[PDB]
């Protein structure tokens, strides 16, 4: 999502939290938005069973 | 967190909880101990063969040392106050007493005091174009400190000296040496010398009492590449006794995590490492003094639910453990 | 058809896997996670019945 | 030292297929019973690639571009190929490659060497004593500065043998990224005449060096007074490499077995 | 005739879905009930 | 125009170009071994 690496506990064991705060806050809205849109998509399909 | 009845009133923020069954928060078997493995490299790690060489050389000719297989301490030279900037960019400096690199790479030159702003990497400018150019996804650090009284002579030590014109910018960790003229005016030169046929170098006037900005500096680049090798360089940790089947945190060259390691039936082929998953997280690692590969399963979780009556009638609740044996009950967040 | 599988999804372990950091970042977010709690535990109730 | 040999047949050159070739292992992390989408140089799949061949007469060594790295094979028996030149302009201005891998040791130079119009090497030819003994080392001249050297262990390799139906079948790919010379490798037994075997092989990662030096052409060095002598039936393919996505897949037990030239 | 899959029974894609906090709960009403 | 519980003044004398790192959030000597300022700091910085 725009970060240096996709796992979480690399940029744990790398930065000091006062900047990995940037780079968590960009996988924490990727992550986020991806389950929303899977929510939704079921709520749909559970409409039409 | 007292019992599951005011875990219930926590999730739904009531003092009163209705009939039913309500699913709450999750259940995980704690680590118990930690685990950390390490290679067997021994050798300190040259780094006086840098900072203390008698002669530096020209940054346009920048000497570059490839360190490997020793075992360093950067808090040695991080705290030493002499240094006038110490700044790092793919990590930050107090990790890097504890993550193991697979090659260390050290560059080495001299240059005029006020530009070791163009020495970080995305700039542009004199130096940054024509002597010495850094990628954008630059990992490592930059050490710069003044060295006026050891290089600089009252003469002046002019055999310092840079790249004025050039026929374009260059990639980064390039370096040229020529000695062909360059052509400022439209006209082709040829020979040596004429009207705008220059020389492509020119000497800074190094000279002791000068001002501040145009004092000597020496520039030391660290650029080291990061977790996805067989790693030589490490930070000076050493390592613990191997434990199986329990649930202990791991720090593996660097990889941390927690879980428990397991006998891998996987054949790994000798020149791997690693191993991930669908979702990018690592499950088989390969152990840096016995060569054995060992499986890394993340410990027990599941669901838990509580059913209660209303709290109209009584005060009484059971749980449910969803999807395991009983027998992970006991040992129990 | 008449139904489909009941799926069940818990935030704390899919987006900030076992790391405190990124959960206390979390809940900066407010409440999204019993939302999404909300809307799949409804599913899976519309289902049995 | 080198003598100017010509006493050679004049050809036209041979353009052949790469059909199935020209994929390795993008890094050294495992995977299993996956599929795997990545972008990286690869060779084509039915590209078009050009065949070179020593026979008898026929003793073929041009300098050949190198851009973007090389996918080499070579089909041989009696072991003829030895070793590889690599450079930008060869004359003492810009430092060299020398790899040569005869019956001793694997010698390998990053030095700024000094060559000729033929650098070769040979061997004399089954002088009664049932071998062939090393008699021509005529490649450079002058070596003035060399930053890395390495001599392997010593040993000794077999410089006999006679088929018509070549078994030896090395494969490599060559790349420079970072100033990195990358070296993928392969060996196989085959039961082939005049072509490139029609089917698909992994290509393991084995070598890396960090010369970082630009490289922009190359030269090949097979194996052999002045004029009069005999080349062993060999035949190598040279083909070069495109930035191309691929699909591939990992079997349960983490081979690289099968492949989508996307 | 239908194949399903992802029974997911503690200890495959399935165990992967498993440890990333992806759960399938059981139906209310078995596969025998429904057949009286 | 702002209003304020109580102001905390803290003084000291260092060397020079050090400075940068009485900034918080960054390390070094002064920063691991003499001051350290918290990360949430509210307040300024005055050196002359
Ligand atoms: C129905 C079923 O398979 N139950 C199993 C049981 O057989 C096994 O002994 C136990 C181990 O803890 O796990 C559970
Ligand atoms: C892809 C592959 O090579 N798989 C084989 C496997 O079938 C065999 O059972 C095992 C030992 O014989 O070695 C490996």
């Amino acid at each position: 999502f725009g970060a240096i690496s996709s796992v979480l506990n690399d940029i744990l064991s790398r930065l000091d939290p006062p900047e990995a705060e940037v780079q968590i806050d960009r996988l924490i809205t990727g992550r986020l938005q991806s389950l929303q849109t899977y929510v939704t998509q079921q709520l749909i399909r559970a409409a039409e069973i | 967190a007292l019992d599951p009845l005011s875990e219930t009133k926590c999730t739904l923020k009531s003092f009163t909880v209705e009939k039913g069954i309500y699913q709450t928060s999750n259940f995980r078997v704690q680590p118990t101990e930690s685990i950390v493995r390490f290679p067997n490299i021994t050798n300190l790690c040259p780094f006086g063969e840098v900072f203390n060489a008698t002669r530096f050389a020209s940054v346009y000719a920048w000497n570059r040392k490839r360190i490997s297989n020793c075992v360093a301490d950067y808090s040695v030279l991080y705290n030493s106050a002499s240094f006038s900037t110490f700044k790092c960019y793919g990590v930050s400096p107090t990790k890097l007493n504890d993550l193991c690199f697979t090659n260390v790479y050290a560059d080495s030159f001299v240059i005029r005091g006020d530009e070791v702003r163009q020495i970080a990497p995305g700039q542009t400018g004199v130096i940054a174009d024509y002597n010495y150019k850094l990628p954008d996804d630059f990992t490592g650090c930059v050490i710069a400190w003044n060295s006026n009284n050891l290089d600089s002579k009252v003469g002046g030590n002019y055999n310092y000296l840079y790249r004025l014109f050039r026929k374009s910018n260059l990639k980064p960790f390039e370096r040229d040496i020529s000695t062909e003229i360059y052509q400022a005016g439209s006209t082709p030169c040829n020979g040596v010398e004429g009207f705008n046929c220059y020389f492509p170098l020119q000497s800074y006037g190094f000279q002791p009492t000068n001002g501040v900005g145009y004092q000597p500096y020496r520039v030391v680049v660290l650029s080291f590449e990061l977790l996805h090798a067989p790693a030589t360089v490490c930070g000076p940790k050493k390592s613990t006794n191997l434990v199986k089947n329990k649930c202990v945190n791991f720090n593996f060259n660097g990889l941390t995590g927690t879980g428990v390691l397991t006998e891998s039936n996987k054949k790994f082929l000798p020149f791997q490492q690693f191993g991930r998953d669908i979702a990018d997280t690592t499950d088989a690692v390969r152990d840096p003094q016995t060569l054995e590969i060992l499986d890394i399963t993340p410990c027990s979780f599941g669901g838990v639910s509580v059913i209660t009556p209303g709290t109209n009638t009584s005060n009484q609740v059971a749980v449910l453990y969803q999807d395991v044996n009983c027998t992970e009950v006991p040992v129990a967040t | 058809p008449v139904s489909m599988t009941k799926t069940s999804v818990d935030c704390t372990m899919y987006i900030c896997g076992d790391s405190t950091e990124c959960s206390n970042l979390l809940l900066q977010y407010g409440s999204f996670c019993t939302q999404l709690n909300r809307a799949l535990t409804g599913i899976a109730v519309e289902q049995d019945k | 030292q080198c003598v100017n040999l010509t006493t050679r047949t004049q050809l036209p050159p041979a353009y052949t297929n790469s059909f199935t070739r020209g994929v390795y292992y993008p890094d050294k992390v495992f995977r299993s019973s996956v599929l795997h989408s990545t972008q990286d140089l690869f060779l084509p799949f039915f590209s078009n690639v050009t065949w070179f061949h020593a026979i008898h007469k026929r003793f073929d060594n041009p300098v050949l571009p190198f851009n973007d790295g090389v996918y080499f094979a070579s089909t041989e028996k009696s072991n003829i190929i030895r070793g590889w030149i690599f450079g930008t302009t060869l004359d003492s201005k810009t430092q060299s490659l020398l790899i040569v891998n005869n019956a001793t040791n694997v010698v390998i130079k990053v030095c700024e060497f000094q060559f000729c119009n033929d650098p070769f090497l040979g061997v004399y030819y089954h002088k009664n004593n049932k071998s062939w003994m090393e008699s021509e080392f005529r490649v450079y001249s002058s070596a003035n500065n060399c930053t890395f050297e390495y001599v392997s262990q010593p040993f000794l390799m077999d410089l006999e043998g006679k088929q018509g139906n070549f078994k030896n079948l090395r494969e490599f790919v060559f790349k420079n990224i970072d100033g990195y010379f990358k070296i993928y490798s392969k060996h196989t037994p085959i039961n082939l005449v005049r072509d490139l075997p029609q089917g698909f092989s992994a290509l393991e990662p084995l070598v890396d060096l960090p010369i970082g030096i630009n490289i922009t052409r190359f030269q090949t060095l097979l194996a052999l007074s002045s004029s009069g002598w005999t080349a062993g039936a060999a035949a190598y393919y040279v083909g070069y490499l495109q930035p191309r996505t691929f699909l591939l897949k990992y079997n349960e037990n983490g081979t690289i077995t099968d492949a989508v030239d996307c | 005739k239908v194949t399903l899959a992802d029974a997911g029974f503690i200890k495959d894609l399935i165990c992967a879905q498993k440890f990333n906090g992806l759960t399938v709960l059981p139906p209310l009403l078995t596969d025998e009930m429904i057949a009286q």
